[PDB]
């Protein structure tokens, strides 16, 4: 049904705007929120419809000490949203505090929304983990809007940090945020900034500005997992009927995401499953082995080669997942958008769920753990002092995410029936 | 031919009787099962089709 | 019928000018009485016809230490009506026995024109309670009226004054005006202050002139609770066919009302039914229910959409109101007026009995025992004094309006089987 956003952090507020542009862009919308000219589709879930049709974004804005928010402020696109959402450390336990205090009226504006809406399915968030002051008030907005709201649906966008290192803290909030993540939201989408900047420096020559072009990357991505809920199709139109596959367990909720041109500015479609199934079209990184895949398409397809492709590729066996169970791979397919100018007009996008991702939550459980026995590195933040004098909460978060752990090597072997 | 599919629209009729007929739409499909979720479960020896056409308008 | 006004108080007296002067600038009626040279429509209720079809208001002005009729004196407006019904302290008991020694010759007025009227329907009342002077007063005036005409109606137009405080004895004054109001009057319109002053900050943005801004937001609600029988229809061209929709109960005789829009200087019916169920469109403030809902339209109106708006509004179920047994909503038609330049013709009205009224009265229930417990707060007014030594008149009052809340009460249970 409906579904609201929510944007915090820095990154996370860049990625809001460059999709709410993107799908203005996509959209028959002017960036004043008039429709277009020349505008069949669904705009009924993201955008309110409003007295001259302005297809106002269902955004909600959540910031602290805003520096980039002033930039968002003069725009042309500040007029297509901001119908008055916006709300004016780098430690957890300080945007912790800072959130707890004023809980209440941006709880209010929630529930203002909340009223504004006429149905529901969501909050997705926009979040970055250890961004400094997104770190730990987006743990407590999600704990909270768990709490309100035990009927919605809860996803996460958020990229993980790793950039090879910097701040010898944030293992710390990056744990405590990811227990709070494990338990207080219902579906989380997984990116890496190391991944995702090698890719940018492999298919450009940039070292820098990658913010800019990962803003596209993320965006074509949302956009690209929306689309068959944007653009009316009929298989999986909800979002619960689309997470209800991803999700095999509620212990592994985390989905592997790719896009299968690297740049797309005539191949089939059995080329690009070929080319999806290879790890350099997957933009995050004994045997890892899938449990379920799904892919969508979206371009020109006859729908014969579909079958037989699926036929063939399963017979070449490029699939190097090994289940306990009878779990396979899914196929959908979505509408190539009007008004885009798109050269080899196939694309494709995949969701997975894989163990691999494991190993990168054990990096950092091996850095943390490795600053935790030094215990140079904790640094007596004052914040976390008298949040939790004895920081046993951090105890709490590595006992959780061992579990989680035990849980993905227990999901490894043949049989789930034994648990880890 | 001509006057078939222009003065009556023939072909607007197939059109018409995929996306509903045969569930070829699902926006529609899913949203109407969704309102015909509380009044179907219920037994139909007291359903009568006048509360169905009220919030089949609703729906479409 | 003929249906006679009296006015007393100065809004009151500011009120009936304004709508006096609304209805001639509405009729084809110039300001010195004359026809207009344009003028099919009925203006035989609220206007005598005169010698040169002089449409004289049948209306009647009382005061008492005379203000504001000054103002009314030198006006080119005063040559409309004034066919000689002019007739010239702020506590209840004063405006009491102020009227009590003269009750003769203003009587032998009302049947002056009462003899004058070939016909009768009601005398219409321009109130305001707890107004100084007004009060009392005008509780005599009602009790009279109800005395001597056994066969009349009697509606009551009034403010409720809520300005969040200023005068320490007024709650006991309209505490005492309520209960002459629940028995000597057959049907009663509410207003309250602070809500039309709200509403008067909201659309415009005005603080001090509200008098001169909700002056023409009443005479706007009164002209179309009226205009289809100042306008021939043939629904309810009656006033006592109208009222007896209204009133479900003798007790619960007290109307909520409201108006499309806020301003109106093409819509459909449906979005406009949908903006009245909008509270925000309603003027008048465990779950409180209506018991009965009319609404009125008058606009650019076609048949079959009001038939499929009805359809649809009771399939969204935008009614919050639980009943205790049939009671459904009912719809009425009326003419757009010639003469008026109206952007966006459609135009509604709602006539509904809501419950949460009581709550206002509640607070006013509230207040006058908080002074009555204290004891500082009757200051000791003399004409309260000999009108009544023990003051037990109050306590009447404080009896009557509790069993009046225990019957809004009794009534907002499922069942009315059982009393309060």
């Amino acid at each position: 049904r409906e579904i609201i956003t929510l944007q915090l952090g820095q990154c996370g507020n860049q990625i809001g705007f460059e999709f709410w542009k993107q799908l203005c862009a996509e959209h028959g919308i002017s960036p004043e929120g008039i429709v277009e000219e020349f505008a069949t589709d669904r705009k009924d879930v993201f955008f309110y419809q409003a007295d001259d049709e302005h297809y106002i974004p269902r955004a909600v804005l959540l910031d602290l000490e805003p520096r980039v928010i002033h930039s968002i402020l003069n725009s042309p696109y500040a007029k297509l949203y901001n119908p008055e959402n916006i709300y004016l450390g780098n430690n957890w336990a300080s945007g912790f505090s800072q959130g707890e205090k004023i809980h209440e009226d941006i709880f209010d504006i929630i529930d203002r929304e909340a009223d504004g809406s006429d149905s529901l399915e969501g909050f997705v968030l926009c979040h970055s983990i250890a961004g400094g002051t997104g770190s730990g008030l987006g743990s407590y907005l999600l704990e909270r809007l768990n709490d309100r709201y035990p009927k919605k649906l809860v996803q996460t966008y958020s990229v993980f940090p790793n950039q090879d290192e910097d701040v010898v803290v944030q293992p710390y909030n990056s744990l405590l945020t990811l227990k709070r993540l494990t338990q207080n939201a219902d579906c989380v989408v997984v990116l890496d900034n190391t991944a995702l900047n090698r890719i940018a420096t492999d298919r450009l020559h940039i070292q820098n500005p990658s913010f800019s072009q990962i803003n596209q990357l993320v965006s074509t991505i949302m956009s690209a997992s929306t689309t068959t809920l944007r653009y009316p199709g009929y298989m999986n139109n909800d979002l619960i009927g689309l997470i209800a596959s991803l999700i095999p367990t509620p212990r592994l909720h985390f989905l592997m995401t790719g896009y299968t041109p690297l740049t797309t500015d005539k191949t089939t479609v059995l080329d690009v499953m070929r080319r999806l199934l290879q790890p350099k079209n997957v933009m995050v990184s004994t045997n890892h082995c899938y449990i379920a895949i799904l892919n969508i398409i979206q371009g020109e397809v006859d729908p014969t080669q579909v079958h037989k492709s699926l036929q063939r590729i399963r017979e070449r066996k490029l699939a190097n997942f090994i289940p306990w169970g009878p779990a396979s791979i899914q196929v959908a397919l979505s509408r190539k958008s009007p008004y885009l100018p798109s050269a080899h007009r196939v694309s494709g996008l995949m969701m997975a769920n894989h163990t691999s991702i494991s190993s990168l939550f054990e990096r950092t459980c091996r850095q943390y753990d490795k600053l935790r026995k030094r215990e140079a590195f904790l640094e007596q933040f004052r914040k976390e002092d008298m949040f939790k004098d004895n920081f046993d909460e951090m105890d709490t978060s590595r006992e959780i995410v061992q579990q989680l752990i035990d849980e993905y090597h227990a999901a490894t072997r043949p049989d789930y029936i034994s648990w880890g | 031919l001509d006057v078939l599919n222009k003065k009556y629209s023939l072909l607007d009729h197939m059109q018409a009787m995929r996306r509903y007929l045969l569930l070829g739409q699902g926006d529609f499909i899913r949203h109407l099962m969704d309102l015909l979720k509380p009044e179907l479960v219920r037994p139909a020896t007291t359903l009568y089709q006048h509360n169905l056409t009220g919030i089949l308008e609703t729906a479409v």
